[PDB]
């Protein structure tokens, strides 16, 4: 039994010490290091990437606050504790009780489905498509910020970031796509030197920085094609060892003459389709350049391979190795726009679900503090369009839980409804630790919220500026449902793990 | 946080009760410095026999003596759940919890228990003293403590209650059963079956005599003597010597007629039994075999206050002085051989009522002979019980009374605002020790029986009236069962008087500790 | 160096596999629980197989090694019930241990050993059956049921078990002298948004995805008989290439010759993969013959088994053109073509062998489908497995609890000091359903004593060879919580991973208890 208490104390030790980690009155943290610096911030994420741990409970612990800060900008500090807690409100039943773990693991899957199900009827609907209401989501993470002077320009820069990636579809046919959102690959941003912040906008494809390589050449098509190609255009070599040794003086003009026909050779393999624009991931040669003028197209060289698979959402055109086995279906028909000129003594290109957005502000710095602060603003409104319902902050949704929690598992009358008290009891300490970082009393504000579930609504929180009850929706206080859903769900998944273990291998 | 090593020290002797409760309870065995083994099951008896070291230990140990002063019964029952109070109470102290609002929740969740004793009175004992209505009182009190003995012992001690009780009703002024209106009396040799039941006390010693027994003649007078037989002296000094043999002729002849004297009047008198509390000389033991008067001496002082009050004696400070009116009457009195030895025993027939009766056990196991002459001791108290403060009103018994109070603490909790809910919800889950110990110690699943109990006295009813079986309780099986099975088929019932005395006293036991902040102590 | 011996040494094997069954015994079983291994470098694993978390495990020990190599074996053959052999072999070890202060010998207890494995192998082949009960009752249903328990497609499983184990039935055949061994792949499933997920109707042969392009087309012709031409050349024009910039009548040509060998050789089923031209497919419509654009290069290599058929590389080979009339023809009834929702399919029934089917998942959405398609090949891997052997023992501690009953009175009849190893051995085999049911919070003490007491009247009427309420093959169900028997339960095992397993235990417990001495340098 002592190596279930070791699993126990190991990620409650960990929970117990962020347990300041969490609001907005959060206590700073000083941590200390060999070197003679110190981590003077708050933030959970940093603190638990520079602590040291030794039974690997922990280390599963540490994992897990990595996936979840990539999902949402907020809440990392939030899953552990809750994690943390359910162990030791479960510590005196698996092992005073002589509670089987599995028992506990059964217990936890079965109230997270009844968990879920009161926090939606807990929830409100809100409207989506109104442009004014997504900008006061966003603002939550706005303000407080280095940012707050552009915060209105910030709510229609973040709202035009979103709105780009996201695209609403849905049928019972095929199901239900989710809208198919990805922050990292898709709405990965680009920050250019230079610009304004408020002319900034969302184009929608990928921005090269080169230029066309001839001096007279059309700036406007009409339906431009991209073709994109692996294998540059130049004199290429044989795969085998080759032997070249010129001695006569009329053996240079073989050299020569090779030379042009090898380029125009991987020219013709491409003009059997006549595209209007050629794209070469390689450098091009100065040769291929008049090949290909003639043909009407263009040769744009230097193109990054990560790129190429975000051309294929706009295009089509399927990545191909060798230029003998290009398809024709590659085609780049109905572009939109492929004006060529300068923006910010720049010169730049337009392609226009997957896109590179172009960042543009006062100096590169300025820019720098942008990127983190609207990555952590998008996370908030996607959680909006994963579903039109919001709930209420300040630890009103971690009450809603526990009240209903306790009134169900009365009727069930089995053995799942001892767990059933220490998951209630677990789901209460998220709001109380927020009551120990406010000045309240713990013990007289927890039982007195706990009797309002009962009379008044379960939206009723508690303020930390204030520090005494008061609704959530009157004052302005809301936070989306997924991360309420993220939270519960992985919490207890991470919490089951660690019981499964009972003996520790040491070996290789 | 010595508040909460200090139930710690508790917790290690909390499993020492929990081990007590229940038939699986067994005597504990300690030798004392003196050269002397005490062997009872009963645990308040067991702490006098125990040297305590941490002075808060104590308070529960005044707490449990006090059950078995007043009702004698139930001393398992305060130890357990007073012990269990601070466990409760521990969590609420690292949640952060005050002790002054724990304490102030246990005196309006004590007042809320008191007013639901009453609602919960199933049937009502109308002491008609009969054998086989005393036979439901006195099982449970005989359970719990020694097994295959419970029917035997049943008919044997309801049988010597009915003795000792006139013929009454309705009448509450007077009291009449006593707490040494039985005695328990044991001998080597026979079986339970073969045991009896006698209407007054059970003498082992010997008569000391050649008369065995006395007549059939009705209304046998006794007499007690609480001077010595001898010739009448000076009462200062007065030592008899010889200085010459011409006075040894006058000496011994002078007593021998003297002697004779006093003898002659007292058995004119009809008196047939002489009662000499202190020794007996040669002489004496001559002319009382002519007379046919039975020789008794019963040096103990004690064994004389319960004779007084049966055939009616007085004990006389002179000797020779026969007064009819201070004179005892027995209507019969047989020497019969019982457990292998011939011994002189006292009884009655119809008149002279006894109010003193002795049972006489026998058997062939020396441990569990001491065993059931403390575990009689037990049931005497029992029927004191049945008085006037709530006598008749009994509650189901067998863990079936904690889980009820379960589902009405919970409904008050949250009727009550405040911080009080905190106190109320732990009081009630407190009472979830009982059924578990019986349980656990049973052999029993926690997960099988325990979620049973729960759903045994909580069910959906579709309607406001009760229904189906809520006298389920707790089982302790050893064979094999399914589910939980009803107790009013075995009468297993637990008085009101007892539970409601055992209420108040833990209640104030684990008060006293949780109000405990600080322990100064010294070495002697 | 230092040189041990005496009753020290046969300590310390019973503590050393007292570790090591620690490390299996809560692993023994599905219900088992992952563990960590943790080395000096700080990293991890999480994996839920005790087989590789022995191969990773560092024991030194003379004969905690000799359980290393021996849990190696059974993973490149059998691959499965590894962690039975090592609790098996612990408890072997414990046993033996006491009988020291008993004064007996250790060869005795080994030459007790092997003479009850051979009779034991005797007693396991009398209870061995074949796959019974398939009228009247079900077996094989209950196996996709548990499995799909964890998934969507559990709830409407009962449905979907009849059309795949019916399917499965009859796929067997006779391979290299009547093998009778079942293909691992087989039964390729489709999917469509027809009506409901309960409305799936089980098609008894092939199905193939694909359309008719134009409708000018009969759907049903050649009733009596149809040959069906597997051509992986397509009859679309040929170009040069599609990197060459652009002779008619020579491209147009070749066409024209591909289809002449055609409509000659009497084929109304034409499948190509690139597709067919427009000049191609009118010379079909007064032919009446079915033409099939696009066609999958993967479907059609399994047409050529189902419908006897041959896979065509090219009509280029040696200096002629043609299809090969009549060679790469196959038997077949009849091709009918029923209208589906969504997607239409076409029904191909009657070849020539084939043996096989074709089940076609009809649901709401596609979404929900692939997750149901994954699953039902998780779902058929059991069964596959199973079923590949022809010879299966029921699982779940029936093999133990049998054999522990009649080792009791077969003990009598050896004797001679061999009796007391005898009943050491079947005594050990009660760990198996003891240490199974600790993860499943049964009380492992209550069902192993009640399994007992079921298989002692079991074996009572069997010689007599008449009964009445007495049955075989009593099992334990963890998910119920009740006593069933396994056949029906769905859990069954093969002889050949029974029968290695526990002939390999014994064998390193014999090297075990050989070893007098410890010489360490």
């Amino acid at each position: 039994r002592q190596a279930q208490i070791s699993n126990i104390t190991a990620a409650k030790a960990v929970a117990d010490v962020i347990r300041t980690c969490l609001g907005p009155k959060a206590m700073l943290k000083m941590l200390l290091d060999p070197m003679g610096g110190l981590v003077l911030t708050n933030d959970g994420h940093a603190i638990l990437r520079e602590i040291d741990v030794a039974h690997p409970a922990a280390k599963s612990m540490l994992e897990l606050s990595r996936t979840q800060d990539e999902e949402v900008g907020d809440g990392t500090t939030t899953v552990i504790i809750l994690a943390g807690e359910i162990l030791a409100q479960c510590a005196p039943y698996l092992i005073e009780k002589n509670i089987h773990p599995v028992i506990i693991i059964q217990a936890l899957k079965k109230a997270l489905t009844d968990a879920l199900e009161v926090i939606k009827q807990v929830s409100k609907p809100v409207d989506v498509e109104n442009d004014a209401a997504m900008k006061k989501l966003i603002q939550a993470s706005i303000g407080t910020k280095y940012v707050i002077h552009w915060s209105e320009k910030m709510c229609e820069l973040a709202l035009d970031a979103v709105k780009t990636v996201r695209k609403d579809l849905g049928q019972t046919v095929e199901g239900e796509p989710n809208f198919e959102i990805d922050i990292k690959r898709y709405v990965r941003v680009e920050k250019i030197p230079g610009g304004d912040v408020l002319d900034s906008r969302v184009l929608k494809g990928v921005l090269l920085n080169k230029d066309v390589v001839h001096p007279k050449m059309s700036r406007h098509i009409e339906n431009p094609r991209v073709v994109l190609l692996d294998c540059p255009l130049e004199y290429k070599k044989g795969e085998s060892q080759t032997n070249i040794e010129i001695e006569k003086e009329e053996d240079w003009n073989r050299i020569l003459q090779i030379e042009e026909e090898q380029v125009q050779l991987m020219c013709e393999q491409i003009l059997a389709v006549r595209p209007t624009l050629v794209i070469t991931e390689k450098g091009v040669s100065d040769l291929a350049q008049h090949y290909l003028l003639k043909g009407g197209c263009s040769v744009l060289r230097r193109v990054k391979k990560s790129d190429n698979n975000r051309i294929a959402r706009v295009t089509g055109a399927t990545i191909v190795n060798r230029v003998e086995d290009l398809k024709e279906s590659d085609v780049g028909t109905n572009c939109g726009l492929f004006k060529v000129e300068m923006i910010g003594d720049e010169y730049f290109s337009f392609l226009d679900k997957a896109c590179t957005i172009m960042l543009r502000g006062g100096s590169k710095d300025i820019l720098n503090e942008i990127d983190r602060n609207l990555q952590d603003a998008m996370a908030v409104a996607r959680n909006v369009m994963l579903s039109p319902s919001l709930s209420p902050g300040g630890g009103a949704t971690e009450m809603a839980v526990s009240v209903k929690l306790a009134e169900k598992a009365k009727q069930l009358e089995g053995i799942q409804q001892w767990p059933y008290q220490a998951v209630a009891d677990a789901m209460e300490c998220i709001p109380r630790t927020l009551i120990q970082n406010a000045g309240g009393d713990p013990i007289r504000l927890l039982s007195q919220l706990r009797a309002k579930h009962a009379q008044g609504n379960f939206t009723t929180g508690i303020d930390g500026d204030k520090g005494k009850i008061v609704d959530m929706v009157s004052y302005g206080i809301w936070e989306p449902e997924v991360i309420k859903q993220q939270s519960v769900k992985t919490a207890i998944e991470s919490a089951c793990l660690l019981l499964r273990v009972d003996d520790i291998v040491s070996g290789v | 946080g010595q508040i909460i090593k200090s139930i710690a020290a508790i917790r290690e002797l909390h499993q020492m009760c929990l081990t007590s409760m229940g038939p699986c309870g067994r005597n504990k065995i300690i030798v004392n410095h003196l050269g002397k083994i005490i062997i009872t099951n009963d645990a308040a008896t067991m702490l006098r026999e125990l040297d305590i070291v941490h002075p808060a230990v104590k308070v529960l140990v005044m707490a449990t003596e006090q059950q078995k002063i007043d009702m004698g019964d139930g001393t398992n029952l305060v130890m357990i759940l007073a012990g269990e109070l601070l466990n409760v109470s521990e969590k609420l102290i690292s949640m952060g919890l005050s002790a002054v609002e724990i304490i102030q929740g246990y005196n309006m969740a004590r007042k809320f228990t008191l007013k639901e004793l009453d609602e919960m009175v199933v049937g009502e004992i109308t002491d008609k003293n009969d054998k086989n209505e005393l036979l439901k009182m006195i099982k449970p009190v005989i359970s719990s403590k020694k097994y295959g003995s419970e029917d035997i012992l049943s008919e044997l001690v309801s049988e010597a209650v009915s003795h000792v009780l006139p013929v009454a009703q309705q009448a509450g002024e007077i009291p009449y059963f006593n707490v040494d209106s039985i005695r328990v009396v044991k001998i080597m040799g026979g079986s339970l079956s073969n045991s009896t039941v006698i209407k007054g006390m059970v003498f082992n010693r010997e008569p000391e005599g050649h008369v065995k027994s006395l007549s059939e003649d009705k209304k046998h007078k006794v007499a007690v003597f609480t001077c010595p037989l001898d010739i009448a002296n000076t009462e200062t000094k007065g030592t008899v010597l010889l200085h010459n043999a011409q006075e040894m002729l006058d000496f011994s002849k002078g007593e021998e007629k003297q002697i004779d004297a006093m003898m002659k009047e007292i058995a004119d008198m009809g008196v047939e039994c002489i009662v000499a509390g202190a020794g007996v000389g040669e002489l004496a033991l001559h002319y009382l075999n002519r007379y046919g008067i039975l020789v008794l001496k019963v040096p103990s002082k004690f064994e004389l206050r319960r004779l007084c009050r049966v055939c009616g004696a007085t004990p006389l400070p002179r000797l020779g002085a026969p007064t009819p009116e201070e004179l005892g009457l027995v209507e019969t009195v047989k020497t019969m051989e019982i457990g292998g030895d011939r011994v002189t025993v006292f009884k009655q027939e119809q008149g002279e009522i006894s109010r003193t009766s002795t049972i006489i056990l026998r058997g062939a196991t020396q441990n569990n002979l001491d065993d059931i002459e403390r575990a009689i001791d037990d049931g005497v108290a029992a029927v004191k019980g049945l008085m006037k403060p709530s006598g008749g009103k009994l509650l189901p018994g067998a863990g079936a009374t904690e889980i009820e109070l379960i589902s009405r603490i919970t409904k008050y909790g949250e009727r009550t605002p405040g911080l009080l809910q905190l106190a109320i919800k732990q009081f009630a889950v407190a009472f979830e020790v009982v059924p578990r110990t019986l349980a656990e110690t049973a052999g029993l699943d926690v997960n099988e029986v325990l979620p049973n109990l729960y759903a045994a006295h909580n069910v959906t009813e579709p309607g406001a009236v009760k229904t189906d079986h809520l006298y389920k309780g707790v089982d302790i099986d050893g064979e094999s069962d399914e589910g939980v099975k009803d107790i009013r088929e075995e009468n297993i019932y637990d008085m009101l008087a007892t539970k409601k005395f055992a209420i108040n006293v833990a209640t104030e036991a684990a008060t006293t500790v949780l109000s405990i902040d600080q322990i100064i102590m010294a070495k002697k | 160096g230092e040189k041990i011996s005496g009753d020290d040494i046969r300590n310390q094997n019973v503590l050393a596999t007292m570790a090591v069954a620690n490390v299996v015994k809560s692993s023994l079983g599905p219900v088992g629980l992952d563990k960590m291994l943790v080395d000096d470098i700080g990293d991890f694993t999480v994996t839920n197989d005790g087989a590789t978390i022995l191969s990773l495990l560092d024991v030194q020990h003379p004969a905690g090694k000799i359980l290393v190599e021996l849990a190696q074996q059974q993973d490149r053959e059998i691959g499965d019930g590894t962690t039975s052999v090592v609790i098996i072999a612990s408890e072997l070890l414990k046993r033996a241990n006491e009988l020291v202060k008993n004064k007996i010998h250790p060869t005795t207890i080994i030459t007790g050993f092997r003479v009850a494995l051979r009779e034991a192998i005797r007693f396991i082949n009398e209870v061995l059956s074949t796959s019974v009960d398939t009228l009247g009752k079900e077996t094989l249903i209950n196996i996709a049921k548990t499995s799909m328990s964890s998934k969507i497609i559990g709830a409407d499983s009962d449905f979907f078990s009849n059309m795949v184990v019916d399917a499965l039935l009859a796929v067997k055949t006779q391979n290299s002298k009547g093998e009778i061994k079942y293909p691992v792949k087989a039964v390729n499933v489709l999917k469509a948004h027809g009506k409901s997920a309960t409305e799936s109707l089980l098609v008894p042969g092939y199905a193939l995805n694909c359309t008719v392009a134009s409708q000018a087309m009969p759907k049903r012709i050649a009733g009596g008989n149809v040959k069906i031409a597997c051509l992986d050349l397509n009859l679309q024009k040929a170009r040069m290439a599609m990197g060459v910039q652009i002779i008619r009548k020579r491209e147009a040509g070749i066409v024209l010759e591909r289809v002449k060998k055609i409509i000659d050789a009497g084929a109304q089923v034409v499948l190509t993969t690139k597709g067919i031209d427009d000049l191609c497919l009118k010379e079909f419509v007064e032919a009446k013959i079915m033409g099939v654009r696009r066609c999958k290069k993967e479907d059609l290599r399994r047409i050529a088994r189902a419908t006897g058929a041959t896979l065509v590389s090219s009509m280029s080979n040696l200096e002629g053109e043609e299809t090969f009339e009549s060679s790469y023809l196959g038997l077949c009834d009849e091709v009918v073509q029923a209208k589906f929702s969504d997607d239409e399919c076409i029904l191909i029934k009657g070849t020539s062998k084939h043996s096989s089917s074709s089940i076609i998942l009809r649901g709401a959405n596609d979404y929900s489908l692939d997750e149901m398609e994954r699953s039902l090949h998780d779902s058929l891997s059991v069964v596959k497995r199973t079923l590949e052997s022809g010879n299966v023992v029921p699982g779940g501690g029936c093999v133990e609890a049998a054999l522990n009953i009649y080792l009791d009175n077969f003990a009598t009849t050896v004797g001679s000091r061999e009796q007391l190893a005898i009943a050491e051995f079947a005594a050990a085999l009660l760990i198996i359903p003891k240490t199974l049911a600790v993860n499943a919070a049964k009380d492992s003490s209550e069902l192993v004593a009640k399994l007992r007491s079921y298989h002692a009247a079991s074996q009572m009427a069997k010689p007599e060879d008449v009964k009445r309420r007495s049955y075989r093959n009593y099992g334990l169900d963890l998910i119920r919580g009740k006593i069933v028997d396994e056949i029906h339960a769905g859990v069954l095992e093969p002889t050949i991973s029974k029968v290695k397993s526990l002939k390999s235990a014994l064998e390193a417990c014999v090297a075990i208890l050989r070893i007098d001495t410890m010489i360490t340098v």
